[PDB]
């Protein structure tokens, strides 16, 4: 009566170690397994699967993965410690407009050179956000000098997000909800099995998640407690908003030794007018997301309830703005003008740019960003939001943002790992 | 309801060879074993060759068993049983049946279920 | 057909004919030791499973008769429902608390074989 | 005689009477990670090749003799020439394109048999 | 009863019938590459165990009976001591010198009925 099968289709919830795969990066370069070109997908035909995006240890990984790839490529880069010096400043008033008038300053400064008994005197432009006033009124110092280490990031490494496929190591699977209108958790039907997840671009920002994927109908909202005030809301768009952002200056680069096969990269003068980097989202296509995403908040608040929007609290500037990194540099844009409306030509954001980054939410490793010589324009899609709720007739939604895990959250949303058990037993009528 | 037809010829001469066949509707044909069952002119019954679901295992009563065979071809709901050689002794109505063995994998029978009309064979 | 995981959704006797499908998916420096700690792993539970089967007296098999018999209790169902109805995700659900029972009387029964075997000879 | 590989250039029927001459020949962290990939490699190549035997019916034999006929149109030779003339390596390339015809083959009359055996138990 | 080695004091025959107690028991970079040396190892010592199993025609077997006579240059003693009075650790230092001499034996004695059994089919 019993029999013994090997090679059976069961499996069971599992927490292992994916590996990456991919079709002068920070991220993933040569340790990154090449794609098989043709990848397969095998659909299940009526099986149900429990599913749950916010207990998806694939987005603790992809944490993981992101940060010591970042940290592995600034490691062999140029330390810029002989830089925390007392700066001598002034201001940058040469065709300088309104709307940056004390945002940029020539500092001077006793630089180290090859030669340890020689020093040089060079010069070069910061911006107001990269320096703090001490004592001796044009005194300045780097603001890190205080907290922590600075290195510059290697000019020939780039920050472009290039796609990462998580794979499972045999004896594992990967299961793919293709439930249109899954909201992240219980139950769904529609489950696929693929040997990898498609491409997931690491995009790092906050407030507004950009070159994502997209819903496949209607604007979604996914929470982990829609009821519950300290919970995000992501916000995925079924079309995309285009955002096009730009620093309109043509700075050129120079490079100081400061010491044997070391280098610096200054910002050295502005060629033509200096003018504030923006950026630009239409404000019919703004207008009629943001309708779409009330809509559907509504089904969750009451269709007779008053839904406004209103601009970011206060605290960090990395909290408060938008922030992202394109064409190799990092902008802080403001998005009151986006989040400013009860309910529901180009509405234009002013930005901000800093040299001196601190990333994730660490304290103690800060990167200077070399400068990137003439003009920069960005374009990219915003495809969804992350919106914190302020809260009996009405509610009040805010920007959010900061935790990095949010914004892989939304795209491992419908991957689920399991372990396959091939052993079973079961009655039959033979025997041995 | 279920059917059972066989067909086949009836007149042979000692020394050569039949070809029954029995078409089969009404029922998953693939889901049962087969089996023929023989009744003598003027006697009983006796059991001659029984077919597995799948048509790959095959068995036969002991004065068949290096003359007779049998096939089953589940795609156009038949059986058949090939006769060789053939003697006196072998005229008989041949009986299709459904049922006599199991798939080990479900409730056993080891009995027939449902029986055709039989055709009748005479060797002369 | 269907491929890896493919009757997943089928009967237990729909299925259990996809065994070799399942059977064969079985198979900087930290990077390097992410990777070969996957690779030992997917090794040493192939191999866990495959000494298993040979304490059982089921080396080289997929699908093995064995000389215990069933415990009504374990599953008080025939067979037109356990391979005609149910799924082996259901199947495993239902009897996952007789899994070491089973396991424990298998290993015996091949045992006391082993040995009966010997005296024969 | 002589040992690994010394039939290389032998016969086929002159060779395959050493096959566990071969068969046994299978069995600072950066030099550790590089040192580990390849007993890992050898390893996961060798469980590859068992497992393939085990789903074919063959576990635990070096000459495994199955219930596939042979097509003449994979090689239309004779028994006198295969195994008194030519070598392995020479066999390898005259049937390479037909390997994994044969192999799809070897696999589903064991799915056959394997059932078949149950049928009758 | 007791569990890993606990027949190790036991007589030969006593102990035989614990076999499968013990064979469920053989399965900062640097500790990461110290770590899986230790578990690579365990891997390469179970296959080659196997795999020597397997030549002599053992595979898938704790108690495997075999067609090589018994030498009495190896052990002049009869069954009585050996299996009545000797232990496991006892009898091992008694052979060792003969162990490579049987393992040679072995391997000869498959291959010929391996062969002897494809010219019978
Ligand atoms: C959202 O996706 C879009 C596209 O999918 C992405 O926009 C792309 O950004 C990159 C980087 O800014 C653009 O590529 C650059 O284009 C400028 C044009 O003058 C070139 O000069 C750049 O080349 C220099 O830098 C390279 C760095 O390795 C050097 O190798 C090279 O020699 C040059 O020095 C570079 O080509 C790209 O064109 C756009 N794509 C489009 C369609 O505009 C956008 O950034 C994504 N958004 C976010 C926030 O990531
Ligand atoms: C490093 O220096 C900065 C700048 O002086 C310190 O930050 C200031 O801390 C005071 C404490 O009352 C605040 O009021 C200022 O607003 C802070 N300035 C900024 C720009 O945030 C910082 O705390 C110092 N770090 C350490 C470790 O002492
Ligand atoms: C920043 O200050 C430097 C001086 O510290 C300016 O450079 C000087 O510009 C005058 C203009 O004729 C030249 O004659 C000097 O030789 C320049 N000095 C050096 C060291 O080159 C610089 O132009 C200022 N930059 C900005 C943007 O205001
Ligand atoms: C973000 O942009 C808005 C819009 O330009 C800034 O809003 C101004 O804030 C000051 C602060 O009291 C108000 O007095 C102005 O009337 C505001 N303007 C408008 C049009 O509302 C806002 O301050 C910017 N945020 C930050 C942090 O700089
Ligand atoms: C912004 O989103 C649109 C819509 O998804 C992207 O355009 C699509 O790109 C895919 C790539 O295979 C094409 O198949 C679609 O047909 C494109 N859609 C349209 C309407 O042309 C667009 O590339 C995205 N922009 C960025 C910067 O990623
Ligand atoms: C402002 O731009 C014009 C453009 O030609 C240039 O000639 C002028 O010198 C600039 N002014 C300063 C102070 O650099
Ligand atoms: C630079 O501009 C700011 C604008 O408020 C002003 O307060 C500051 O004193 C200026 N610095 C110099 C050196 O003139
Ligand atoms: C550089 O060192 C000299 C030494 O006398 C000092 O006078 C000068 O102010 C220093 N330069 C700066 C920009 O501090
Ligand atoms: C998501 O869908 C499940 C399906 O039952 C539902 O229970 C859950 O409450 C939904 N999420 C929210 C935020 O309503
Ligand atoms: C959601 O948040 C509310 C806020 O108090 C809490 O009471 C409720 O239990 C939460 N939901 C779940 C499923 O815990
Ligand atoms: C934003 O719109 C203004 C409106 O005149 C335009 O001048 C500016 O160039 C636009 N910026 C971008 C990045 O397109
Ligand atoms: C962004 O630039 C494209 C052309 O590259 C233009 O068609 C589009 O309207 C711009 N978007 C905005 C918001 O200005
Ligand atoms: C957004 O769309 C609504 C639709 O009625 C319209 O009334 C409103 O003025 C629009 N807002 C903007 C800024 O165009
Ligand atoms: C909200 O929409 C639902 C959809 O069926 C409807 O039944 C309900 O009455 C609506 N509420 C209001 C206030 O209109
Ligand atoms: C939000 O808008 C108000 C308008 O008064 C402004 O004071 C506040 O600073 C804005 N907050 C941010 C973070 O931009
Ligand atoms: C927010 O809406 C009010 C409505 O009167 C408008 O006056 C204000 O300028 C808007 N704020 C921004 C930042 O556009
Ligand atoms: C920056 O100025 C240089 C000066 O000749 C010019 O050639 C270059 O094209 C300018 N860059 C841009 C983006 O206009
Ligand atoms: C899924 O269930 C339907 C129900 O009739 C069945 O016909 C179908 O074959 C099942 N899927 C598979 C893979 O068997
Ligand atoms: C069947 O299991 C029960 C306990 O679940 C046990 O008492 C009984 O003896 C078992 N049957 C046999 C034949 O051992
Ligand atoms: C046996 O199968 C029949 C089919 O209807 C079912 O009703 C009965 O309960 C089954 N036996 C057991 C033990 O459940
Ligand atoms: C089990 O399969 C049989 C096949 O005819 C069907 O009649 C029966 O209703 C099925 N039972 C369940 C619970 O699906
Ligand atoms: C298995 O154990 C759990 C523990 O609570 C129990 O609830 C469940 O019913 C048991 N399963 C069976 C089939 O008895
Ligand atoms: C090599 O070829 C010669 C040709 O006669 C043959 O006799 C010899 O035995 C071959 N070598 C081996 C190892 O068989
Ligand atoms: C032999 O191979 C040919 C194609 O190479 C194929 O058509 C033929 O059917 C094969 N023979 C058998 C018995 O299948
Ligand atoms: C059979 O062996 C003979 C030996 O001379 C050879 O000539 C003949 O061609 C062989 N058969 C085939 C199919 O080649
Ligand atoms: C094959 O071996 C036989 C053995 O006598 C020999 O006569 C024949 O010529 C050989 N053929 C080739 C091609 O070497
Ligand atoms: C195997 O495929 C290659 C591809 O060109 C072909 O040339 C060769 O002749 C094929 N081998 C056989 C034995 O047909
Ligand atoms: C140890 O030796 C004594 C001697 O009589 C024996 O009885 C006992 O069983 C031995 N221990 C074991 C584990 O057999
Ligand atoms: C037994 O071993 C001796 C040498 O130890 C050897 O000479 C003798 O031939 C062996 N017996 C047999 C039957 O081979
Ligand atoms: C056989 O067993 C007896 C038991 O006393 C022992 O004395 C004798 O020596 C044994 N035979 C050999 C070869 O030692
Ligand atoms: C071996 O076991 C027998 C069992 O009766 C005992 O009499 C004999 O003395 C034992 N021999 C030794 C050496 O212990
Ligand atoms: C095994 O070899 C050693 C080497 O000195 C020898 O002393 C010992 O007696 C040998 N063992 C036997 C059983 O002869």
């Amino acid at each position: 009566w019993v029999t013994v099968y090997y090679g059976v289709p069961v499996w069971k919830d599992a927490e292992t170690t994916l590996f990456c795969a991919s079709d002068h990066n920070v991220w993933a370069t040569h340790a990154c397994v090449p794609t098989d070109p043709n990848p397969q997908e095998i659909h299940l035909e009526n099986v149900t699967e429990e599913f749950n995006m916010w207990k998806n240890n694939m987005v603790e990984q992809m944490h993981t993965d992101i940060i010591s790839l970042w940290d592995q490529s600034l490691k062999p880069c140029v330390k810029l410690t002989p830089l925390c010096v007392t700066l001598q400043c002034t201001n940058v008033t040469n065709n300088i407009t309104d709307d940056m008038r004390g945002e940029l300053k020539n500092c001077s400064f006793n630089m180290t050179t090859e030669l340890r008994d020689k020093k040089q005197k060079v010069y070069s432009l910061f911006y107001r956000l990269d320096v703090v006033q001490i004592n001796s009124n044009k005194e300045y110092r780097l603001i890190n000098c205080n907290t922590s280490a600075i290195t510059q990031a290697c000019p020939k490494v780039s920050f472009e997000p290039i796609p990462i496929h998580y794979c499972a190591p045999a004896g594992f699977a990967i299961l793919k909800c293709k439930d249109k209108k899954f909201n992240g958790t219980g139950p769904c039907p529609s489950v696929s099995t693929v040997q990898c997840t498609h491409g997931i671009k690491p995009v790092v920002s906050t407030q507004l998640l950009l070159n994502g994927s997209l819903a496949e109908e209607e604007v979604m909202i996914r929470s982990e407690n829609i009821t519950n005030n300290a919970k995000n809301i992501l916000v995925q768009f079924n079309t995309p908003v285009q955002i096009n952002c730009t620093r309109p200056n043509n700075n050129t680069r120079k490079s100081i030794r400061i010491g044997p096969g070391q280098a610096f990269y200054a910002t050295g003068d502005i060629i033509g007018d200096i003018r504030q980097a923006h950026c630009n989202v239409s404000k019919a296509t703004w207008n009629e997301t943001l309708g779409k995403v009330v809509k559907q908040l509504r089904k969750h608040f009451g269709n007779n309830t008053i839904i406004r929007f209103a601009n970011s609290s206060g605290g960090d500037l990395e909290v408060t703005t938008h922030s992202f990194n394109c064409g190799g540099e990092f902008f802080y844009c403001n998005t009151s003008g986006l989040f400013n409306s009860t309910w529901i030509d180009s509405i234009t954001l002013p930005c901000r740019i800093k040299q001196i980054i601190n990333m994730w939410q660490r304290i103690g490793q800060a990167m200077y960003a070399p400068p990137i010589q003439g003009v920069i324009r960005c374009v990219s899609n915003i495809t969804g939001l992350i919106l914190t709720r302020d809260g009996s007739t009405t509610e009040t939604f805010r920007p959010g943002g900061g935790d990095m895990r949010d914004n892989w959250r939304s795209e491992l949303y419908k991957y689920k790992v399991v372990k396959i058990e091939p052993l079973g037993v079961a009655p039959t009528r033979c025997k041995r | 309801e279920v059917q059972l037809v066989e067909t086949g010829g009836g007149l042979v001469q000692p020394g050569g060879s039949l070809k029954l066949s029995c078409r089969a509707s009404g029922y998953t044909f693939s889901s049962f074993a087969m089996s023929w069952v023989r009744q003598a002119p003027g006697k009983g019954l006796e059991w001659v060759s029984l077919i597995n679901d799948r048509g790959g295992l095959t068995f036969y009563v002991d004065s068949v068993k290096g003359r007779f065979t049998i096939s089953r071809d589940n795609s156009k709901n038949t059986l058949s049983l090939q006769m060789h050689s053939l003697r006196d002794g072998d005229t008989a109505v041949y009986y299709c049946a459904t049922g006599g063995m199991s798939s080990a994998l479900q409730s056993s029978k080891y009995y027939f279920d449902f029986w055709g009309q039989g055709a009748l064979v005479t060797v002369s | 057909f269907l491929g890896f995981l493919g009757a997943a959704g089928s009967t237990m006797g729909a299925a259990s004919m996809t065994l070799t499908v399942q059977a064969r998916n079985l198979l900087l420096t930290v990077w390097g030791i992410k990777q070969l700690q996957a690779r030992v792993l997917a090794v040493e539970r192939y191999l866990r499973d495959q000494q298993l089967l040979g304490i059982w007296g089921c080396s080289g098999k997929l699908i093995c008769c064995t000389n215990v018999p069933w415990n009504s209790s374990w599953s008080n169902r025939n067979l037109s429902e356990i391979w005609d109805n149910m799924t082996w995700l259901q199947w495993d659900k239902e009897i996952s608390n007789y899994t070491q029972i089973i396991y424990g009387l298998l290993e015996e029964s091949q045992n006391q074989q082993e040995k009966n075997e010997q005296d024969l000879l």
